[PDB]
């Protein structure tokens, strides 16, 4: 019932969150 | 009796063993003559 | 000793007391109220709160808002009588 | 506090804090901790004697 | 009666008695009459029956499991279950503690307290043991005279 | 290319490649002057 | 390395110096005790932290204290 | 090296201790090199943002997997018969038998059956389709991104908060009580009224429909007219099929009390009213403290003013304002203790009063949730006490706390610890003695000689709440009581129906076994508290080490000097309290699981009779219920419980491994590793390779921690496997 | 100074001797004069025979060197043992009898390091030395 397009949108949001997580990790590491 | 032997009997482990054996005998005889006392009879 | 100073709200006074009664700054907006005023307020609040509570003890499906509001005077009367004491022993 | 006198210890780090000992000697030379106090109770390290200052000992009645 | 039924009129209690007696009788059936095993098993049966009868008459309450339950709330109808036994304990325990403390002080004021504590002075120990029978009034007398509680400034304490 | 292939495509990654690369990089970082 | 410190409760008994498996403690001159000597810790970089000095100390709580700090080869006693 | 960038003392270590301690001290910011208070607070703020993002991502992953590989849509049809599947299994190690054994839930691929209850939770909320779950997961991914961005932003130079802002107690308290708690619960009530209840009555309400769909036929006129009772008229009938319009009502707010008949859970209207009421209460509570305007209180003023004139508390609460505001460990301890109490309450109340539809009949889910939350509660309580001890070591200022309540606690710590030890010994001696007495008499075949004490106090409390099973006739069991007459026409009918039916876990009947296990729990709580309180109070010093605060919180020891000083730290007090906390929660969860298993199979007499001696627990609970689990796989085949059997043995293994670190200590291993290093250096063809960090044995504190972690993992995994597998194999 | 030509106590060899860390970081040495040929115990393990005259020995740890020195001082009556530390550069250093006299007896010239002017009870609190450069002394 969950389509591949839906899963791809979820993956894109996950990638955005990963980029933001890397940014936060760097800022905290400083 | 030798005073040294009496002191040896007065030593802590001997007295503890004798006293606790006496207490165990007291409890055992109490349970032998008045057994199964789960309550104070009233 | 290197801790930053602790921020407190504006107009924060010293309320610590080892006297017989607090300094009447503990009562805030009611610091200038009279001890007799507090006594009468406490008695009236106790009576009204008890009456409004009794009017609602067998709570129905449609309780009266005014009785609900007035029932909150019984707890209020306690504070009022405590204040009366404080204000009586602070000189007023 | 004199020699052969009962003194209660007032040093907080001491094993004998608020405990009584007997003064064995008081050295008037001018050292930091002149008085010497002997105790019946042994400490954890096994020593029953110590050196105290005059402000860390109070005579008992 | 509190929340349960009297044990004297409980089918569960009767069933438990019957089961115990039947187990003993089955064990007895394989032994010749008058032999030590038969006599021992018959005495066991008699003891079981006496125990169950005494429990029934004691007024004990029994639950659905068929076993007596104790009501240790303060009810005077069930004092014999916890309170009076508890009073007997407290008496004996206070006796023991009072005499032990007395002997500790006695040995403290001796030439060699440690020697008196490892090798006892049993005459004085028996003296204190005898004294222990009025320990409640003696202990309260000590407390009021101030010989029991030590002052805060005379007890060693660690630094904060 | 359906979503049913994603488990087979990813589990080996997340379970062998990501741990291997993370371990190698962390090793290089911790042992580094 | 570990931080070894000496306090005025020192009586100059020297047992702390004699108990040290390394050579970290030495006796120096002083006027605050009858013996006229006080312990000092000049070679604290060789300390291993065994606290033998602490064990061989007769004053009510120790006049010599070892505070275990950063670990080095000598502190860890690594012959390799 | 530059691994522990926050500690040169570790960066300069030539051994593996550098790596280990850099791992274990990464989050102790206060101890880091050149750490200022502002940097500390700002880093904590950003770390909180990251933690919230992690939580959102975790819940989003749950929702996404249930939407993608789940059977939610076919579970909402027959929730009492369909098993909820958590996620699909793709393990290249499975054989065909394993794939077939795990292919369940009505799906056609191996799956895991959820034990978290998320299915019931979401169904109750109003989720019906997989698209709803997918949208929720998308929103939670977006929220995680937003919070990560917020954390990054608030580390920027022009956005980093100041300490005058971090220490602003009144504004934070007002906002957390009013908005975070109050308005949040008000919004939950709004959700329950606009979506959950219509969805439970078969009317779909969503973003495309909620602006045109009235939650109540009267609209908001009853609210804005003062005729609020119109929102309670016409509740759902007793024959309401949850999720359908058959038997539904129109009420949105009520106080029926008790449980919905079909779902066997609390009324959704009751939940909505609960949340609305607590929301307005919290909004009122959030207006207490002073802010940029003149109204309100000041916590400093209140604390300083509260000193009983009798002087039995000394200076009262003077200085506590500064102490708490300047000590993050004091705040951490308070928060951890409160959250631990609340999660225990969550566990205790959520099994007695289920709130989700059909959750009560998911036996494995209920046991899993209860065990989960009790273990979390115990962890949180241990942490609260550990951080109280850390506060005493690090942040305590005696001159500031001159003769206030805290200083008085430290003053009579000896009395506190001695009385706690006495009560612990009291409880232990007598509870264990009664258990052994019962064991011996039952063993000799005289169970009638057991000491079985009826928990008359707890039974009296139950009767007061309205349980007629025991004959007490106190407050609500009494039909002529003022308590009964006051609530007879609001909630008492439904509440009595719920309490006096044996179909639920609400106020389960109790007996002497419950009495004994309760006193065992009391012993456990008191002994864990003893260890933790002693650690906290002796953290600053003792007669053995009267200068412990100089050495800190988690130093290894003070040497064999004064007769031996092993485990002389507050950290070591925590380390032992963690064994005791694992023991107490084990007792609690054993009691819960056995009682509920016996009730579920209907043989409550088994518990009532065997709970009175320890052989009963060992035989009729562990030995009896371990059969399906240990048969998960056997020489004759395997089933889905094979994973739980494997995890059972895994827990046993890691537990026994932790025993290694806890019993064997450092010197032996350091003298063994020396020989190993010699061998490597003198082995040809392997001396070509050389370690860059000198291989050393584990430190004393490190070994204690590692053994504790292994012990805890074994504990938790073993009991998780046992509980879930036994429940799933029995029902 | 250290003379690297002093003979050694005719040891038979062992696996407890120094390792690559001795060649890379630090290698300690001990020299002592013996009146006769006795048998002593190596701090690393095993027996060795000391020579009549001067004996030089190499070890990996100052603790091993000082344990050997203590054995010589107590078991035997040799107290002229000197300890050195050698780096790969060859920069021999002199350590044990630093001032020519053992530390157990006071000697004029030493400067007190690590001495504090109060008892341990007068140490400050970590709360008082928090977020500051003060020392707990
Ligand atoms: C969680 C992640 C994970 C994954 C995805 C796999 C996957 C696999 N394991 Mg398992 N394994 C894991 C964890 C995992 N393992 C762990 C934690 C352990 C330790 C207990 C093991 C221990 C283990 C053993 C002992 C064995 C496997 C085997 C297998 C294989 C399944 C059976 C088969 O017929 O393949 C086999 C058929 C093949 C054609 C194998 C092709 C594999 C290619 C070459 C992989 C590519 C490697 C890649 C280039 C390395 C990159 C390195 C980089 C990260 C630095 C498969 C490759 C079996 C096997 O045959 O492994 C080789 C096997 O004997 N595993
Ligand atoms: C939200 C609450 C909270 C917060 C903010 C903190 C914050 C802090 N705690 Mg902690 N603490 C908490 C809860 C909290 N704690 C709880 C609940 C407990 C009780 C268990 C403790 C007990 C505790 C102690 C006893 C100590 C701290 C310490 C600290 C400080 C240093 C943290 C550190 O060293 O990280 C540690 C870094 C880690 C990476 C942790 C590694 C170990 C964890 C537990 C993982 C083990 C599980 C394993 C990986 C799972 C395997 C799975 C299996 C299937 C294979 C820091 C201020 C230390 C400190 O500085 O004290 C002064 C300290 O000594 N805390
Ligand atoms: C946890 C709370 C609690 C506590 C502390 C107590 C305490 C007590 N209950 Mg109990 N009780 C409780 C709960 C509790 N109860 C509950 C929940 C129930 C209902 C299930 C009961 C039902 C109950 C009954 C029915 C009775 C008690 C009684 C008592 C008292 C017995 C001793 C006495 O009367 O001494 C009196 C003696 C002296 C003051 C001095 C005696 C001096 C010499 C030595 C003789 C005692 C004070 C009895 C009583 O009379 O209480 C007033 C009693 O009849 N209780
Ligand atoms: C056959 C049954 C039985 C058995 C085998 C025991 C065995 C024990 N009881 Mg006892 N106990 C029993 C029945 C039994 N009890 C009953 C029925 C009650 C209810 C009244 C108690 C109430 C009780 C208490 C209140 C205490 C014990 C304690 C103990 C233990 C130590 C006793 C001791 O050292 O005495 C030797 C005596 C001393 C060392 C002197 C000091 C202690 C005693 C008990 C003081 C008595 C007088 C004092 C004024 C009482 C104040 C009580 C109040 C604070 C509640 C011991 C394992 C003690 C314990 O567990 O301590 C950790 C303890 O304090 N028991
Ligand atoms: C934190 C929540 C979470 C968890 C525990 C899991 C767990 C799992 N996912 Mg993943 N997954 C998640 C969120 C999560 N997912 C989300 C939000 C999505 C939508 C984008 C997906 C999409 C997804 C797919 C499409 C697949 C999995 C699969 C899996 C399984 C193997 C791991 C894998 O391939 O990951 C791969 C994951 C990704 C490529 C993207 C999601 C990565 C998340 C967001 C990382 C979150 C990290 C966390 C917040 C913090 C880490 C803490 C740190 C201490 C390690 C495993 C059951 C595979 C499988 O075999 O399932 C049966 C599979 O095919 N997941
Ligand atoms: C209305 C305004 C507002 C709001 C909404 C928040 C919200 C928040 N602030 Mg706060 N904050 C505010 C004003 C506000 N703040 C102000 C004015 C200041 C400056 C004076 C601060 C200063 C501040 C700081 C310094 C910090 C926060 C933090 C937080 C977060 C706390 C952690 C959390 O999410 O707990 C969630 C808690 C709840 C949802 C409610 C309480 C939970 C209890 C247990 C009830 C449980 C409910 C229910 C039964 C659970 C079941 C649900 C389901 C599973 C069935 C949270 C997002 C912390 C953070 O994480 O920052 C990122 C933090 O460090 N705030
Ligand atoms: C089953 C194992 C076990 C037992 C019996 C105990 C017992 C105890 N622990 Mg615990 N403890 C355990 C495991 C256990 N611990 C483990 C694994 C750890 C982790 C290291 C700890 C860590 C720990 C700490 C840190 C502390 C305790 C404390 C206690 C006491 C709690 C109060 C109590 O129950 O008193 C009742 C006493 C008992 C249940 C034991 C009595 C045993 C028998 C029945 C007595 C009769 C003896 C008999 C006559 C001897 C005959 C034999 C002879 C001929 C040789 C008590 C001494 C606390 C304490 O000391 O409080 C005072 C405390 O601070 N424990
Ligand atoms: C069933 C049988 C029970 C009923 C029988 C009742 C008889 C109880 C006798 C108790 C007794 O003799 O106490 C003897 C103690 C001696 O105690 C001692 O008194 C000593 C001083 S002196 O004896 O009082 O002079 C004191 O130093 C010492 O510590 C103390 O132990 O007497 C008293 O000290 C006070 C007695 C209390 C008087 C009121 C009792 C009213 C009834
Ligand atoms: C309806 C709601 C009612 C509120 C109930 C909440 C609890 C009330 C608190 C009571 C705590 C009681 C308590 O803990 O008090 C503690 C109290 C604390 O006093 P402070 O030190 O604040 O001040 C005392 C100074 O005012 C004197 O210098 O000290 C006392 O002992 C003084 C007398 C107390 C009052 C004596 C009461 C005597 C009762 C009479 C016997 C009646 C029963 C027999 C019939
Ligand atoms: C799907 C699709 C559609 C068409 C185009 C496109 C090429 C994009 C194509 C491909 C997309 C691809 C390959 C997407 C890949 C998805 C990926 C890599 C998803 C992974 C997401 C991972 C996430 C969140 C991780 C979150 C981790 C967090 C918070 C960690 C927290 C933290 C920790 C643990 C330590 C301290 C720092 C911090 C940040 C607080
Ligand atoms: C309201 C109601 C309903 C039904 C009838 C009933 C009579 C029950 C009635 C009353 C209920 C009441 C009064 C309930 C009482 C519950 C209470 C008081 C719960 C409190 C639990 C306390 C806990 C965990 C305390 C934990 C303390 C900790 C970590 C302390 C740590 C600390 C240490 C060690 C050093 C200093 C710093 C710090 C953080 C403070």
């Amino acid at each position: 019932m969950i389509s591949d397009t839906q899963i791809f949108v979820a993956l894109i949001l996950a990638l955005v969150s990963l980029v933001l997580a890397i940014r936060l990790g760097t800022a905290l590491y400083q | 009796m030798d005073s040294n032997f009496l002191k040896y009997l007065s030593t802590a482990p001997v007295l503890l063993t004798v006293w606790l054996s006496f207490t165990a005998g007291l409890v055992i005889e109490a349970n032998r003559f008045f057994p199964d006392m789960l309550y104070f009879p009233m | 000793a290197g801790y930053s100073p602790v921020p407190s709200p504006d107009n924060t006074k010293e309320t610590y007391w080892e006297t017989k009664a607090p300094s009447s700054q503990v009562l805030g907006i009611g610091k200038d109220v009279s001890s007799g005023n507090y006594i009468v307020a406490s008695v009236v609040a106790a009576v009204v709160g008890a009456a409004c509570t009794g009017q609602c003890i067998p709570l129905t499906v449609s309780p009266n808002p005014v009785f609900i509001l007035g029932s909150f005077l019984l707890p209020y009367s306690w504070a009022l009588h405590v204040a009366a004491w404080i204000q009586r022993n602070n000189g007023k | 506090v004199k020699r052969g006198s009962q003194v209660r210890i007032l040093r907080k780090e001491s094993y004998w804090y608020q405990d009584v000992g007997t003064v064995a000697t008081i050295d008037t030379s001018g050292i930091r901790y002149p008085v010497v106090v002997r105790f019946e109770k042994v400490s954890y390290s096994g020593v029953n004697t110590n050196n105290f200052s005059l402000d860390e000992v109070v005579e008992v009645v | 009666v509190a929340g349960l039924t009297p044990c004297k009129d409980s089918k569960d209690f009767q069933r438990r008695l019957d089961g115990s007696v039947k187990k003993l009788k089955t064990r007895l059936a394989k032994y010749e009459k008058g032999t030590p095993p038969a006599l021992a098993l018959e005495k066991q049966i008699e003891r079981t029956q006496a125990r169950f009868e005494r429990y029934g008459k004691a007024g004990l309450l029994c639950g659905t499991d068929g076993l007596p339950h104790l009501i240790t709330d303060g009810r005077w109808s069930h004092s014999g279950e916890f309170v009076i036994p508890g009073l007997f304990f407290l008496y004996i325990a206070g006796w023991i503690g009072w005499v032990g403390r007395s002997y500790v002080l006695f040995a403290r004021e001796s030439d060699k307290p440690t020697e008196k504590e490892i090798i006892l002075d049993v005459p004085a120990a028996l003296s204190f043991v005898s004294t222990g029978f009025i320990w409640p009034v003696s202990a309260f007398k000590e407390f009021t005279s101030g010989n029991l509680i030590a002052d805060e400034s005379e007890i060693t304490v660690s630094p904060r | 290319m359906t979503a049913a292939y994603l488990p087979s495509i990813l589990v080996p990654l997340i379970g062998l490649i990501f741990p291997g690369f993370v371990m190698g990089f962390a090793f290089i970082y911790i042992e580094q002057e | 390395s570990h931080a070894v410190k000496v306090y005025d409760t020192c009586i100059g008994c020297t047992q702390c110096v004699r108990a040290c498996p390394c050579d970290v403690l030495e006796m120096v001159s002083w006027d605050g005790c009858k013996a006229g000597q006080i312990a000092s810790a000049p070679r604290t970089e060789d300390c291993i932290g065994c606290k033998r000095c602490e064990t061989a100390c007769p004053t009510d709580f120790l006049s010599v204290r070892v505070y275990l700090g950063g670990e080095t080869t000598r502190s860890m006693g690594l012959a390799y | 090296t530059k691994f522990p960038k926050f500690s040169q003392a570790l960066a300069q270590d030539p051994a593996t201790r550098r790596i280990w301690y850099g791992l274990a001290t990464a989050h102790d910011f206060e101890s880091h090199d050149g750490m200022t208070e502002e940097n500390l607070y700002q880093k904590i703020f950003a770390s909180h943002f990251g933690h919230l993002a992690i939580i959102f991502l975790w819940t989003s992953g749950n929702l996404f997997h249930v939407a993608w590989q789940g059977n939610f849509e076919q579970w909402v049809l027959n929730p009492l018969k369909v098993k909820p599947v958590a996620h699909a299994i793709w393990d290249p190690h499975f054989g065909q038998p394993a794939v077939k054994a795990f292919t369940k839930g009505g799906v056609f691929y191996p799956v895991n059956i959820a034990t978290s209850g998320v299915y019931h939770w979401w169904y109750t909320i109003g989720m019906r389709t997989n698209n709803d779950l997918y949208a929720g997961s998308l929103f939670l991914l977006f929220l995680s991104g937003v919070f990560l961005f917020a954390g990054w932003l608030h580390l920027q130079p022009k956005f980093r908060p100041g300490l005058s802002w971090f220490k602003n107690n009144e504004s934070r308290l007002n906002h957390h009580l009013s908005g975070l708690f109050g308005f949040s619960s008000l919004a939950w009530a709004g959700h329950l009224i606009h979506i959950a209840i219509p969805e439970a009555r078969g009317q779909h309400v969503g973003w495309d429909n909620f602006t045109k769909t009235l939650p109540h036929p009267a609209g908001l006129t009853p609210f804005f007219t003062g005729n609020w009772s119109l929102y309670a008229d016409n509740p759902d009938t007793a024959n309401h099929i949850f999720g359908t319009s058959e038997g539904s009502g129109s009420a949105i707010l009520t106080f029926l009390g008790g449980f919905h008949p079909q779902t066997q859970a609390l009324w959704l209207t009751d939940i909505a009213h609960h949340h609305l009421a607590i929301g307005v209460v919290f909004i009122f509570a959030g207006h207490m403290y002073r802010t940029n305007w003149g109204i309100g209180h000041s916590l400093k003023e209140i604390l300083d003013a509260h000193r009983p004139p009798g002087g039995r508390l000394g200076a009262g609460h003077k200085g506590l304002f500064e102490t708490i505001t300047n000590s993050l460990h004091f705040q951490l301890g308070l928060a951890l203790a409160s959250i631990g109490v609340i999660t225990s309450l969550v566990a205790q109340h959520m099994y007695a009063l289920p709130a989700y539809a059909f959750i009560a009949k998911d036996y494995t889910t209920q046991a899993a949730l209860y065990t989960h939350h009790q273990y979390i509660a115990g962890f949180l309580m241990v942490g609260a006490f550990a951080h109280g001890a850390i506060f005493f070591v690090r942040d305590y200022d005696p001159e500031q706390n001159k003769n206030n309540v805290l200083a008085r606690m430290l003053e009579h710590k000896e009395a506190i610890i001695s009385h706690l030890s006495w009560v612990s010994l009291f409880l232990g001696f007598h509870t264990l003695g009664l258990y052994i007495h019962n064991d011996v008499v039952v063993a000799f075949g005289t169970p009638e000689k057991q000491i079985l004490v009826e928990p008359v106090f707890a039974q009296w409390i139950q009767a007061s709440s309205g349980k007629a099973l025991y004959g007490f006739d106190v407050l609500l069991s009494s039909s002529n009581s003022v308590a009964t007459n006051a609530s007879n026409n609001i909630w008492l009918p439904g509440w009595l129906d719920a309490i006096n039916s044996g179909k639920n876990s609400l106020f389960l009947p109790i007996g002497p076994g419950d009495f004994l296990v309760h006193h065992a729990i009391a012993l456990g709580l008191h002994t864990t508290a003893l260890i933790l309180v002693k650690g906290a109070l002796d953290a600053r010093g003792s007669k053995l080490m009267p200068d412990k605060k100089d050495f800190g919180y988690s130093f290894p020891c003070d040497g064999p000097g004064r007769g031996g000083t092993c485990d002389i730290s507050a950290w070591d007090a925590f380390y032992l309290s963690m064994f005791w906390m694992l023991n107490t929660i084990g007792w609690v969860t054993f009691y819960w699981h056995w009682k509920h298993v016996t009730i579920w199979q209907g043989n409550a007499g088994q518990f009532n009779e065997s709970s009175t001696y320890i052989m009963g627990w060992l035989r009729d609970y562990l030995w009896l219920n371990s059969s399906p689990l240990i048969n998960g796989y056997n020489p004759f085949g395997m089933n889905s419980l094979a994973v739980w059997a494997w995890m059972f043995l895994f827990g046993h293994l890691i537990w026994a491994t932790g025993f290694m670190f806890l019993i064997s200590w450092r010197g032996y291993w350091q003298e063994l590793i020396e020989t190993l290093a010699w061998a490597h250096e003198r082995t040809p063809l392997a001396n070509l390779v050389r370690w860059k960090d000198k291989p050393v044995a584990l430190s004393i504190v490190q070994a204690r921690l590692v053994g504790l972690i292994h012990f805890t993992v074994g504990y938790v995994f073993t009991y998780a496997a046992f509980v879930i597998a036994s429940t799933t194999g029995k029902f | 100074t250290l003379n690297l030509q002093i003979p050694s106590p005719t040891f038979e060899g062992s696996t407890g001797g120094w390792l690559r860390a001795a060649e890379v970081e630090e290698k300690y040495a001990i020299t002592w004069t013996s009146g006769k040929e006795q048998v002593f115990e190596m701090p690393t393990g095993g027996a060795a025979i000391m020579r009549k005259g001067e004996n030089l020995l190499y070890l990996a740890r100052k603790e091993q060197c000082l344990a050997l020195g203590t054995q010589l001082k107590t078991g035997f009556k040799i107290t002229d043992y000197k300890i050195y530390r050698i780096f790969p550069s060859g920069e021999v250093q002199y350590l044990h009898p630093k001032d020519g006299v053992f530390p157990e007896k006071v000697n004029a010239g030493r400067i007190g390091v690590g001495n504090v002017s109060h008892s341990i009870g007068k140490n400050l609190n970590p709360s008082q030395i928090k977020f500051t450069n003060k020392s707990f002394n």
